[PDB]
C-alpha cells in the first residue's frame, strides 16, 4: 500500500522504505534508520506548515508517499500507478 | 544493422503469425480474441521464434532475449584504387584471422622487451 | 533540531494509524513479530537504535 | 503491440523500462549493451543482435592475436560506451592480460575547449598506440578530428567498436589519418 494524507495540497513522496532486494525477493529488509526517519520527518514538517497560521493560511498539505525499496524498477512502476491515478493531482 | 531491422520484424511478423495459429486454429483472419493483446503472450512467441533470415542465417531464440551471432573484424585502408572496409574472417565459435591482410605490424607494447638475457626486468 | 526530537520521543508510534511500514518497522526494530514478544507500552527514545539522522 | 527498440543505449534503456512498465515487448537492433540483456530488469527487450560482451571477448582475442598488451580506453557518456568499456576491461583482466593505459571519458557538451585535453592525454603517453573507443559516431569524429591535427598522421591505430564497424561517415578522417582503422561488426550481408 501506501500513505494517503487528505488535503487541499498533495505532495508526492519516494522514500527507501525497504533495502535492494535479492535475485529472490524484489524489497529487502525494512530501512529503520533511513526510511522511516526520512518519513517522520516529512510528516513533522507537513503537520508544522498546516498548524503555521503565518505559512498558507487556512491551507491543508496532503501526502502521496510511495515505497521505493531503494530499487528503480519498483520506483517506476509506483510513478507509473501514481500517473495512471492521475490520468489524485500532485 | 538493416538486415538487422528487417529480421527483428520478420521475428515479430513470425510471433504473431505463431499467436495466431495457436489461440485461434479455425479462424481465418483477423481474430477476436487477438484484441487485447498482452505483452507477456507475446514475447512468448518472440521468444520461440525460428525462421530463415532474408541473409539465410536463422534467428536464435533463447530465453534470455539475445542472438549468438558472429562478431566479423573488418578493416579501412588505403589501396590507391578504391578504399573500403575489407573483411578479414568469420567467428565460427573461436578466431580465424587472416594473416597479411591487416596494418597495410604495429605493436603496442607497455614496456619494450629491453633484456636480451643480460639485463633485468 | 529539537523540534524532530520531541516530536518522535513524545508520540508513539504504534498508536498514529495510516502509516503502513510504521507496523513492519516496529516489528523489526523491538525484534519480534506482532520470538521475545514485548509490549505497546514500550518507546524508541529508550533504545539505543534512535539516532538523530542529518 | 510491439516496439522497434532504439539505436543509443540510453534513448534505448529508457524507451525498454517505460514499454515494459506498460507491458509491452521491446525488440532492438543496434543496442548490444550488456546491462539489457538481464531479464530482470529489462525483461521485453529481445533483441536480435548480440550484447557486447562478445564484443569484448572478441576484442581481448584481437588484441591477443595481434600481441598488443597496452591500450587505452575512451568513451562518451550513456550506457553503451561505459559498459563497452567496464567490458573490455573485465575480459582483458581476467585471461589476457592486457592492461589499460587510462581511461578518459568524452563530456556530454564540451565547452570553453575540453576537448583538445582528451587526445592531449593520449598523445602524451607514446607507449599506448592502441586506443579503443566505445563512442558514437559523432564523439569518434570529433576525436579523429583531433588528433589529426597538432600535425599528427598515423600515431596510432585504433580499436573501432560497433558504432562505426562498416559505417561511411568516419571514412574521410580514416583516409586522411586513421589509415587502416579495425573496427567490428556483428555477421550481416547485403
Amino acid at each position: 500500500n501506501s500513505i494517503r494524507i487528505d488535503g487541499d495540497i498533495t505532495l508526492g513522496g519516494l522514500f527507501p522504505v525497504h533495502g535492494r532486494g535479492s535475485e529472490g525477493k524484489p524489497c529487502g529488509e525494512l530501512k529503520k534508520e533511513k526510511g522511516i526517519h526520512r518519513l517522520e520527518a516529512m510528516l513533522f514538517a507537513l503537520d508544522r506548515i498546516n498548524n503555521d497560521p503565518d505559512l498558507l493560511p487556512n491551507i491543508t498539505l496532503g501526502a502521496r508517499i510511495l515505497d521505493t525499496c531503494s530499487r528503480d524498477t519498483h520506483a517506476l512502476e509506483q510513478s507509473l500507478t501514481f500517473v495512471q491515478a492521475l490520468i489524485e493531482r500532485v | 544493422k538493416v538486415q538487422f531491422v528487417i529480421d527483428a520484424v520478420y521475428a515479430m511478423g513470425h510471433a504473431l503469425h505463431a499467436m495466431h495459429r495457436d489461440l485461434c486454429p479455425g479462424r481465418v483472419g483477423l481474430c477476436p480474441r487477438m484484441d487485447p493483446v498482452d505483452g507477456t503472450q507475446l514475447l512468448k512467441y518472440i521468444r520461440n521464434v525460428n525462421f530463415s533470415g532474408i541473409a539465410g542465417n536463422p534467428v536464435t531464440f533463447n530465453e534470455n532475449g539475445d542472438a549468438p551471432g558472429r562478431y566479423d573484424i573488418y578493416q579501412y585502408q588505403l589501396r590507391n584504387d578504391s578504399a573500403e572496409y575489407k573483411v578479414i574472417g568469420s567467428w565460427t565459435d573461436h578466431l580465424h584471422l587472416r594473416i597479411e591482410r591487416m596494418h597495410w605490424l604495429p605493436r603496442s607494447i607497455c614496456s619494450l622487451p629491453c633484456q636480451p638475457g643480460e639485463r633485468k626486468k | 533540531v529539537r523540534g524532530f526530537d520531541r516530536y518522535f520521543s513524545s508520540r508513539t508510534l504504534d498508536n498514529n494509524r495510516r502509516n503502513i511500514w510504521f507496523a513492519e518497522f516496529w516489528e523489526d526494530n523491538f525484534h519480534c513479530k506482532l520470538v521475545k514478544k514485548c509490549t505497546n507500552r514500550e518507546r524508541i527514545g529508550q533504545d539505543s537504535a534512535y539516532e538523530q539522522e542529518g | 503491440v510491439g516496439v522497434i527498440g532504439a539505436s543509443g543505449s540510453s534513448v534505448s534503456i529508457m524507451v525498454a523500462n517505460i514499454l515494459r512498465l506498460f507491458k509491452i515487448p521491446q525488440i532492438s537492433y543496434a543496442s548490444t549493451a550488456p546491462d539489457l540483456s538481464d531479464n530482470s530488469r529489462y525483461d521485453f527487450f529481445s533483441r536480435v543482435v548480440p550484447s557486447d560482451t562478445y564484443q569484448a571477448q572478441a576484442m581481448v582475442d584481437i588484441v591477443r592475436a595481434l600481441k598488443w598488451n597496452y591500450v587505452s580506453t575512451v568513451a562518451s557518456e550513456g550506457s553503451y560506451g561505459e559498459s563497452g568499456v567496464e567490458a573490455f576491461i573485465q575480459k582483458s583482466r581476467e585471461d589476457g592480460g592486457v592492461c589499460i593505459a587510462q581511461s578518459v571519458k568524452i563530456p556530454r557538451e564540451p565547452k570553453a575547449g575540453e576537448f583538445d585535453k582528451i587526445i592531449r592525454r593520449l598523445l602524451e603517453t607514446s607507449n599506448a598506440r592502441a586506443v579503443i573507443i566505445f563512442a558514437n559516431e559523432d564523439d569518434i569524429r570529433r576525436v579523429l578530428e583531433a588528433a589529426r591535427r597538432a600535425n599528427q598522421t598515423g600515431h596510432f591505430f585504433w580499436m573501432g567498436s560497433d558504432s562505426w564497424g562498416s559505417k561511411i561517415a568516419p571514412v574521410l578522417h580514416l583516409e586522411e589519418v586513421a589509415e587502416g582503422a579495425v573496427t567490428i561488426l556483428p555477421k550481416r550481408m547485403s
